RNA sequence: ACUCUGGUUUCUCUUCAGAUCGCAUAAAUCUUUCGCCUUUUACUAAAGAUUUCCGUGGAGAGGAACAACUCUGAGUC
């Protein structure tokens, strides 16, 4: 069936070192500010489409909200303007920067910052403060302001007693293959869970969610913006009715009598298909 | 092309990821092939 | 200067209901107090050393330090406060005096020509005529007997209608000042209480509006009390003993309506249907007209109404594909006959009203006797007159409402309109569609 | 499940206790593994969090909380029976925090959190100097230890003194706040507990003792706990705590024997699953399933540490050691929140929390119903048991001893006082109790007090629930159509009652002006309204910030207003304040209310004010609060003085006034040293007309104000951004943008973020946070709250420029098109009259 | 130019033919922001790689500012240590450069 | 009128009558007071007015203000919407560079105090494209020359109507273009059922002297 | 330490879809607007509602294959 894999930790580990050449190092979702899917779609569901975001059709005329007649409070006369209202204040906040929200979608406001250190010499202990961690203050602190016990006078502890977790290696070497690991992009985040189809993997797909290629031509940002476009457009209409009766008509044509079975190359395979469509 | 063509490798026509347009294809012979299907049973029957 | 306390009671800079002052001289509700508050401000601001209490209604005697009215000016105190008693209501039941107002205007009352909303104004005209009735005004002006009711908090029905009949009540009340009254609060109150049906934002049907004020008023003093029989629900409640015959579909043959029978699918089961209103439905529009070609009107005559004996008992139609026999027969008559002649009807495409004329004269009547004869003898004051009738105008996409009403033992049978306050002739009254009548037993 | 209504009765065993967080995440986390450990039907999902305090969906959706949740259960302990814990979960955003102010009445104790990655916050700074100004007591809690363990990877020892460091800095902060004797806190003195929140891993010093007893041994955990807890180090040939630390390589007891065993444990787990290999789990006294193996990595080790890890019972015995029971709490409460005082017979029965005694309940919190058509009051039953149906008189925040009407009878419903499952299957709840009662909410706005009908007819109301935040923003509201208008405004009323910070005020010029702290804040109560305090469509304006108006020269000429009655003249003369009072007043330091001798020294102590200035009859603004202050400097040689005795409520309510609409936007004035030079009135109290002071007096100010140098203010927001090293210059770069100053830039200690404290105005702050953010590309987060007024450059009066309807205006000319722009839009006149 | 872009953009604010590939007047990345146009990379302080970029070249592009920064903050054995691995990873690049164009 | 119709909900301008074709900044200025003092305008001239002889509808009627809110002044005249603006009210770097505008002097000042830009109605443009509609709809069997010598007559009478608001609206320039291409592409088709690749511009302009449709038109076709 | 505990691979068959059916993503028809427009094949581009289509899960059933090796909890153990 080969439909479910149960693996392990470091066959994660050396999977993800051959693939960080086709993902990112990206590992916080705070990267994905403006460019979730939730932003775009309330960039859709107005006329505003953000620098990095594809334009779009507005799904009405809106002609109500086009162009509104000057009001007691709308004149521009007493409307200060410090800085320009860009897409980015009204996609932040649709509820408040947007006259007239309507059918807007919610965006995710902040993640915790993916304090985190990769890798960087497997010879070298992994519990190690590396040199980017900023230092702290080493204060001799002769002062006793916090509480104190006796001095050799209690606590006596018996020797069957030990720190529990003991004659065990602190650091091991596969520590920080498994501490990478656990901050992977989704596809190795797991440990074991089950396959999924040849061409429904989008390697390209971390691509363009990205925030943009930067330094490249105007083509390229035109081809990114189109295809986000397109990946939007895909993931708003997404509902299946298909209740189906998983009525296998390929393995039923199979069963028919009119059909055989058989083993054969793949190349011949192509060239049978090709002569049976000449 | 960009990326393959981003450093080192040169800027010629030496790029190899047809998996991206393949699934791309794949996925639109998908959609398309139940009209074919419908057209070469209308051929196939009397009341064509 | 300007009397607003027919819009709703809030604060002019808090927008709060809770110790809402209003302005004596300028005017304005303000949620402030007399001292380092907004009505403090206001008072500091617009000079007037006076200002009428939230709910006392004690013009300040000093600017700021007490708040103590004066007798003197006790014209907008009455106004604002409808407490005439069943003593005082005789006198008000005594409408041949002329109750003129403050303004020297005609109280007209239950017919005050009040002003009414852009849209949905057979709404107002709806509740107007209700109001025209004087038991009604005499229930509303029984805020002891009203407030006896429990009020569920969880519902908002009870202060919806408390506050409808406190403005109706004040509105028949012959303490007002100016005969147009903003229906703004009774319009909110309605589109609220009925969860936006019939709201004064578009134009209503007055018999879709007159049910729903209808049922909200028998939940208003009906529910978990003993008294289940609301006084609304009772002064117009009804019974039809229609015995309903589920005769068979027209395309069953004559053998199956045979079997049909032998089943009993055509017995007639009786409905004991409520019947809070009688609906009169006119007969068919003339396609073709045939005396004068200009136009066609056949005038329906009044024993169509009371045809509901017999004719009504004969109905053997239904929009199902069994056609149901009625055999509709009203058992009791209530005291209040509410007739509505639903001359708007949807057709295929578009729903259109029937111009027939009403031809309905206004004198005694006997379809009760007709409907039951053994209930005249209950049925003791069956000569019933049309009271108030209201009749629709214009095309039914862009139309209005136009109604009279006449006083209770006073007969003045004048036109409700505002401009039309005085208009006591029929003048061709049954000419027009009339959209609805009301009538007393008497 | 009846023994949570036994444990109410007793008043003992009830521990009022309130949440705080870096962000509302971390203190959720917290409050749903509380709820998973007393409620085993509720399991937390694999994909995320259950996150049961975040009712509304808006926080569900944006992943901030936005209203404080006061929902927990009764809870067990390791040395005592359970405790009907009873917590207020709340936001842990800069600006929501204003919400978290409403639990500083709610309850006696605070349970802070810090995060360990994070460490100090400028949030968490905030509600611990506010907490200590609020008289409660304190607890700490290392929050997300996981992420010293696994994000950061620190070595054991580097992450215990990385602890002891933020340890050190809270208390420091602690003890610069406040001054008691208890402010030590330690996990040997057992107000510091180390709770990741995630996996289920919370523990004290005393918790990891109980677990070493129940492994092996009979050691008294008490002395272990208060042994191992600092770096006493332990000696293993002597086996004791050792101070003088003999082993040349031994690592302290705390980082021996705590430290080391998670790190262990961690490292097994996550390094392979070999690693944790079922010998090991042996050798921890765990026997997972072969299903709970089959799991991932994360869920793996949550069900390892909750496991391992007990049930949270740490965390209660820490908050029974310290946290008191209502009762005992009831005192300070009784002394700080009542404005009655604790010597009155009822307030002295409200300090021994008699259930039996009168009645005195304190609702300050405000809760829609499912439907939003009505409301429910949140509050704690300070003296009294409420019963269902029991009518009682709901004193609102207004009310006072002189005028009853400011209070209404109303009766109360069901009461629903157990939260944790959101059931109103409670009839009546004991004193010292939080009670939800309904139906009282039409009476009440928000901080009102109830009270029995007739059982006590003086006591009076708990004093006005006051902010550390001022709200700044302010915000129109129209329709898209006035026919719904009233309809909208039952929504704002919907948001005036739910939410304490937002103030609505309809604004002369017919526009309803909402007021909040934060664009977030602002937003969210838009987004409340419309989806459900009033459907209608809502149409806004462009945020504005309120300024103030304030004066740097003293007046020039001497401005007088004569009453009309016979013509009684009041001159004076405004000063600008001196350097440092306004803030010093501000902060509650000085009041009206104190002593003549007492104000007298303290102004010629600190502030070296004349004695004869500060004997003078002192206003200090609106509730004494008010930084403009009124000086009654009139000459005694003058026969006024028996007058002014007469007129001085009269001058003090024109001051106020003044101070509340000033001559310029009508906005608040601040630090305005008004002096009263004198004042001629005719003695007869037919010619003291009170109406005709007030417009004099504020007429007065108005042109002092306008005699003296006139400047507008802007509130400067601290703003404590916290970004990566690289981007840190770039930060500075969006402070070069949006007119921002730089005031301090430290790296944060063992973190590799950096943390800046900048002070952005307020017109350019609206945006602040999304500009740095997309600039940086996603990795720098800020935080803004209002820190300062700060004059504006320019003049407000000055003949300026006029400045183009769509285009920035030259820094010179701010204040006067500010003040234009201001002026026009409240709807009073634009042009700015000397003569008025 | 700048001043007049944000004018303009305020007052914007306020006041068959086939086709072989996509067109370029369908770019909506032109911000004259220079904040929002120049945005700064996140190199995640030495730890960015992006997935097409090279390698070799990112690290050439990088800013350096987390690798001096590092290198100042290293101590003399976590500077020998350093040594000793960039020595390692010289040799190893030395040895694949010898397999190519051999 | 507030006596006469209460507005204390401020819905006078819910639905307020205003010219759309006018940009945003010089359309209307909707404050209350102008607002208010048109409703109570209209009121008045209804009053003055009796309903049964005649009758002012609000939903076809149209009302401009000038005064310290509202600058300009809206007229329909003979289905030409103008609005004048005086020059002593606002510069807006005044200059003489496009012909759409109309310099208003006074007997006295004799300096240009006021200026009239001019457009094509509505209601003009959607009657003229109404006719062209018309036009082309009775192409069945017509002759060529019949078709292309009422599009002239079409041109010629909206020109010389009302030259200087053609030049002005450019949407009336897009559209008499457009209809224009219409008319054109009908000609082709009645010509083949194809589409010329080129369509020589030959046979469409010369006069039908020289044996040729002879369209006279208002685009720019460069031979 | 004692008794019962009892498979997973598979092949098909019949149901129900909750669950981002699927951490992927097409197409067809109809419907309203937008560019429309020169008739359908068609379009442009969005919304709305279906359908087919690649797939999948749950659940149940029937044979083959490891069915004898038990896994495992319960059985005061
Ligand atoms: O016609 P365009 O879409 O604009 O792109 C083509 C072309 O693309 P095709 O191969 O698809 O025809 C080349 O692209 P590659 O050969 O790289 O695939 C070429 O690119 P190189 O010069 O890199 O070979 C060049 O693009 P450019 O010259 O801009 O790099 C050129 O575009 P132009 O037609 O705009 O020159």
């Amino acid at each position: 069936t080969y439909q479910r894999w149960q693996f392990t930790l470091p066959m994660m580990s050396t999977l993800y070192r051959l693939a960080n050449q086709l993902l990112t190092d990206l590992v916080d979702d705070n990267y994905f500010y403006l460019f979730d899917l939730k932003a775009f779609f309330t960039s859709k569901a107005l006329n505003m489409a953000i620098p990095g975001g594809p334009k779009f059709e507005p799904l009405v005329r809106d002609i109500n909200l086009q162009d509104e007649d000057w009001n007691e409070f709308n004149d521009i006369n007493k409307i200060i303007i410090r800085q320009p209202i860009r897409t980015e204040y009204k996609i932040a906040f649709p509820y408040l920067y947007n006259n007239l929200p309507h059918h807007v979608h919610l965006t995710w406001y902040h993640t915790p910052n993916v304090v985190f250190i990769k890798t960087e010499d497997p010879d070298l202990p992994a519990f190690y403060f590396d040199p980017l961690i900023n230092p702290i203050s080493h204060r001799h602190s002769v002062k006793s302001q916090e509480p104190l016990p006796d001095d050799d006078e209690e606590f006596e502890l018996p020797e069957f007693v030990e720190p529990f977790l003991k004659d065990t290696p602190l650091y091991t070497d596969n520590t920080a293959n498994g501490i990478a690991l656990l901050w992977a992009p989704r596809p190795f985040n797991l440990r074991s869970g089950r396959t999924r189809r040849a061409l429904d993997i989008p390697l390209v797909k971390n691509w363009y969610r990205e925030h943009c290629p930067a330094g490249q031509p105007v083509k390229v940002r035109v081809s990114y913006q189109k295809l986000l476009k397109y990946y939007v457009l895909n993931a708003l209409k997404h509902r299946p009715p298909k209740a189906q009766k998983k009525r296998y008509l390929f393995r039923s044509f199979k069963a028919t009598k009119f059909f055989q079975s058989t083993k054969l190359d793949w190349v011949e395979v192509g060239l049978q298909v090709c002569r049976q469509g000449y | 092309y960009y990326r393959f063509n981003t450093g080192p490798v040169g800027k010629g026509p030496g790029c190899g990821f047809w998996a991206a347009g393949w699934r791309v294809w794949l996925f639109f012979m998908r959609g398309i092939t139940p009209l074919l299907e419908r057209w070469l049973g209308n051929l196939l029957a009397r009341q064509f | 200067s300007v009397l607003d306390f027919d819009f709703e009671k809030l604060c002019s800079i808090s927008l709060s209901h809770i110790n809402a002052y209003a302005c004596l001289v300028c005017g304005k509700y303000f949620q402030g107090r007399g001292l380092k508050s907004h009505a403090y401000i206001h008072s500091v601001q617009f000079s007037h050393h006076v200002f009428l209490n939230l709910h006392t209604l004690k013009f300040y005697c000093l600017p700021d330090n007490y708040e103590i009215i004066d007798s003197s000016l006790e014209d907008i105190t009455y106004v604002l406060k409808p407490t005439f008693t069943k003593q005082q209501i005789a006198n008000l039941d005594k409408q041949a005096k002329l109750s003129r107002a403050y303004d020297g205007t005609t109280y007209l009352p239950g017919i005050v020509g009040l002003n009414n909303i852009k849209a949905n104004d057979y709404a107002n005209a709806v509740l107007q005529a209700l109001s025209n009735v004087p038991p009604l005004r005499n229930y509303f002006l029984e805020e002891d007997n009203y407030k006896n009711i429990k009020r569920p908090p969880g519902d908002i029905m009870f202060l919806l209608v408390q506050r409808f009949g406190e403005l109706m009540r004040k509105l028949w009340n012959p303490r007002n000042f100016k005969a147009h009254v903003s229906p703004h609060e009774m319009l909110q109150a309605v589109v609220l209480c009925s969860k936006k049906t019939f709201q004064i934002t578009k134009q209503g049907d007055g018999v879709d509006f007159l049910s729903w004020f209808l049922n909200a008023l028998h939940s208003a003093l009906g529910g978990t009390k003993k008294k289940k029989k609301t006084i609304v629900t009772d002064v117009f409640q009804g019974s039809m003993r229609i015995f309903t015959k589920k005769l068979p579909h027209p395309d069953l043959p004559a053998e199956e309506k045979e079997q049909l029978l032998h089943n009993d699918e055509y017995q007639e089961t009786m409905v004991e249907s409520t019947f809070m209103y009688l609906t009169l439905d006119l007969p068919t529009a003339p396609l073709y007209k045939d005396e004068k070609e200009q136009l066609i009107i056949p005038q329906v005559p009044l024993f169509n109404i009371l045809a509901k004996f017999n004719g009504i008992t004969e109905k053997e139609y239904k929009t199902y594909k069994e056609n149901f026999l009625k055999r509709f027969q009203l058992t009791k008559l209530p005291p209040y006959l509410i007739f509505c002649i639903k001359r708007f009807t949807k057709n295929n495409f578009f729903v259109e009203k029937n111009p027939t004329i009403v031809n309905f004269p206004i004198t005694n009547v006997d379809l009760r006797e007709y409907l039951s004869e053994e209930v005249q003898a209950v049925h003791k004051n069956t000569t019933y007159d049309l009271i108030a009738n209201i009749v629709h105008d214009g095309k039914p996409s862009e139309g209005s409402y136009r109604i009279h009403v006449l006083h209770h033992g006073t007969g003045k049978w004048y036109e409700l309109q505002d401009l039309q306050v005085t208009d006591i002739l029929p003048q061709m009254i049954t000419l027009s569609e009339a959209y609805i009548q009301i009538w007393k037993r008497r | 499940m009846d023994f949570l209504a036994d444990l109410m009765d007793n008043s003992e065993l009830i521990r009022n206790v309130t949440l705080c967080g870096h962000l509302h995440h971390g203190k959720t986390c917290f409050v749903d593994c509380l709820i998973e450990q007393t409620h085993p039907e509720i399991r937390k999902r694999y994909d995320q969090d259950l996150c049961y305090t975040d009712i509304l969906f808006t926080e569900q959706e944006r992943g901030v909380g936005i209203k404080s949740t006061p929902v927990t259960v009764v809870l067990p302990d390791t040395k005592g029976k359970s405790y009907l814990f009873n917590i207020m979960d709340t936001p842990g955003h800069v600006n929501f925090s204003d919400e978290v102010t409403a639990g500083l009445r709610i309850s006696d104790g605070v349970v802070l959190f810090i995060d360990a990655a994070e460490g100090v916050m400028l949030n968490t700074e905030r509600l611990i100097k506010h907490a200590v100004q609020e008289r409660l007591a304190v607890t700490v809690c290392i929050n997300k230890i996981d992420r010293l363990i696994l994000e950061l990877k620190l070595p054991p020892t580097d992450a215990y003194y990385k602890l002891r460091h933020i340890v050190d800095e809270v208390n420091g902060l602690i003890s610069m706040y406040s001054t008691d004797e208890n402010l030590i806190l330690s996990p040997l003195l057992g107000n510091v507990c180390f709770s990741s929140s995630q996996y289920s891993i919370c523990f004290t010093l005393g918790s990891f003792a109980k677990i070493y007893a129940d492994t092996f041994g009979d050691i008294n955990y008490q002395e272990f706990a208060k042994r191992l807890w600092g770096d006493i180090y332990f000696n293993p040939k002597t086996r004791k705590f050792t101070k003088k630390a003999p082993t040349s390589s031994s690592q302290r007891s705390f980082v021996e024997f705590i430290l080391e065993p998670l790190y262990k444990i961690l490292a097994q787990v996550v390094g392979d699953v070999d690693t944790s290999l079922p010998r090991t789990l042996d050798e921890l006294g765990i026997h997972l399933t072969k299903e709970e193996l089959k799991l991932n990595i994360r869920p793996l080790l949550r069900l390892v540490c909750k496991k391992f890890f007990g049930e949270f019972t740490g965390f209660v015995d820490m908050c029974v050691q310290h946290i008191p029971s209502p009762k005992v709490g009831a005192k300070p409460k009784i002394e700080h929140t009542y404005t009655g005082g604790v010597d009155s017979d009822l307030g002295e029965a409200m300090s021994d929390c008699d259930p039996d005694g009168p009645l005195m309940c304190h609702t300050t919190k405000m809760y829609s119903t499912d439907d939003g058509v009505q409301f429910h009051a949140f509050g704690r039953v300070l003296s009294g048991t409420i019963h269902a149906g029991q009518p009682v008189k709901v004193l609102g925040e207004n009310y006072t001893l002189e005028d009853e009407e400011d209070s209404q009878i109303c009766t109360v419903g069901r009461l629903w006082i157990s939260v944790a499952r959101y059931h109103i299957e409670v009839n009546r709840v004991p004193a010292g109790n939080w009670v939800l009662i309904e139906g009282v909410d039409q009476p009440i706005v928000k901080t009102a007090t109830i009270t029995e009908p007739r059982g006590n007819e003086e006591a009076q109301i708990f004093r006005p629930l006051k902010f550390n935040t001022t709200s700044v923003i302010k915000i129109a509201v129209e329709p898209v159509n006035p026919s719904e208008l009233p309809k909208m405004l039952d929504g704002l009323r919907k948001v005036n009652k739910s939410y304490p910070s937002l103030t609505t005020k309809v604004e002369e010029s017919g526009e309803h002006v909402i007021l909040g702290t934060g664009e977030l804040y602002l937003d969210c109560v838009m987004h409340d309204l419309r989806k459900m305090y009033s459907e209608i469509d809502i149409k806004v304006a462009d945020p504005v910030v309120t300024f103030c108006e304030t004066v740097v020269e003293t007046s020039s000429l001497k401005c007088f207003a004569e009453t009309p009655n016979k013509k009684n003249k009041i001159t004076m003369i405004a000063e600008p304040l001196e350097k440092g009072l306004a803030e010093d007043i501000e902060n509650e330091v000085v009041q009206i209310t104190w002593n003549r001798k007492k104000l007298g020294e303290f102004f010629q102590t600190k502030y070296d004010w004349d004695l004869l200035a500060a004997r003078s009859i002192w206003a200090f603004g609106p509730d004494a609060t008010g930084p403009n202050i009124l000086v009654d400097d009139t000459l005694p040689s003058e026969v006024d003085k028996a007058l002014l005795g007469s007129v001085k409520d009269s001058i003090v309510q024109g001051f106020q006034w003044g101070t509340r609409e000033g001559p310029l936007c009508d906005e608040l004035i601040r630090n305005v040293k008004f002096k009263i030079l004198d004042a001629v009135v005719a003695q007869e109290p037919l010619h003291r007309g009170g109406g005709q002071i007030i417009p004099t007096a504020r007429r007065v100010v108005y042109s002092a104000f306008l005699m003296a140098t006139p400047r507008l203010m802007e509130p400067y927001y601290f703003v404590e951004v916290q970004a990566p090293a690289d981007c840190v210059s770039a930060v500075y770069t969006v402070l070069a943008r949006r007119r921002g100053h730089v005031t301090q830039d430290a790296p944060i200690p063992g973190s590799p973020l950096y943390t800046i404290k900048a002070f952005i105005p307020a017109i350019d702050s609206f945006g602040f946070e999304t500009d740095l953010r997309t600039h940086t590309q996603g990795q720098a987060f800020s935080l803004s709250v209002f820190h300062h007024w700060q004059i504006v450059p320019g003049d407000p009066l000055d003949k300026s420029i006029v400045i183009r309807p769509l285009e920035p205006q030259p820094a010179p000319h701010l204040a006067r098109e500010f003040m234009i722009k201001t002026r026009r839009r409240k709807g009073l006149s634009e042009d700015v009259s000397i003569s008025k | 130019k700048d001043k007049s872009k944000e004018l303009h953009a305020i007052k914007e604010r306020y006041l068959r033919k086939f086709v072989f590939e996509w067109d370029a007047s369908e770019d909506t990345s032109i911000d004259y922001n220079p904040l929002y146009k120049e945005r700064h990379q996140v190199q995640l302080l030495g730890r960015g790689f992006i997935a097409g970029i090279d390698l070799k070249q990112q690290k050439r592009e990088q800013s350096r500012f987390y690798g001096d920064l590092m290198e100042k903050r290293r101590t003399l054995e976590e500077k020998e240590q350093e040594e000793a691995r960039l020595r390692k990873l010289r040799k190893k690049e030395a040895k694949q450069r010898w397999d190519d164009r051999h | 009128y507030l006596t006469e119709h209460p507005d204390p909900n401020n819905e006078n301008i819910v639905g307020y009558n205003n010219k759309k074709c006018w940009p945003r900044d010089a359309r209307m200025r909707l404050m209350k007071h102008d607002v208010n003092l048109g409703r109570a305008v209209f009121w008045d001239i209804k009053n003055r007015l009796p309903r049964s002889v005649t009758t002012v509808q609000w939903e076809n009627s149209f009302v401009s203000v000038y005064s310290k809110d509202n600058p300009n002044l809206l007229f329909n005249m003979c289905g030409f919407e103008c609005r004048i603006l005086p020059k002593c009210r606002t510069s807006y770097e005044e200059f003489t560079h496009k012909d759409g505008v109309w310099n208003l002097q006074n007997e006295v000042t004799k300096e240009r105090t006021a200026q009239c830009f001019l457009r094509v109605d509505d209601e003009s443009m959607q009657r003229f494209h109404n006719r062209v509609r018309q036009i082309l709809m009775a192409s069945g069997s017509t002759t060529f020359t019949k078709i292309v010598n009422k599009w002239n007559t079409a041109l010629i009478g909206l020109m010389t109507y009302f030259r200087e608001a053609v030049v002005n609206t450019q949407e009336l320039l897009d559209l008499l273009v457009k209809c224009e291409n219409k008319i054109q592409t009908r000609i082709k088709i009645g010509l083949n059922s194809k589409m010329p690749s080129r369509f020589p511009p030959v046979v469409f302009y010369t006069p039908k002297e020289l044996g040729g449709l002879g369209m006279l038109s208002m685009g720019h076709v460069l031979i």
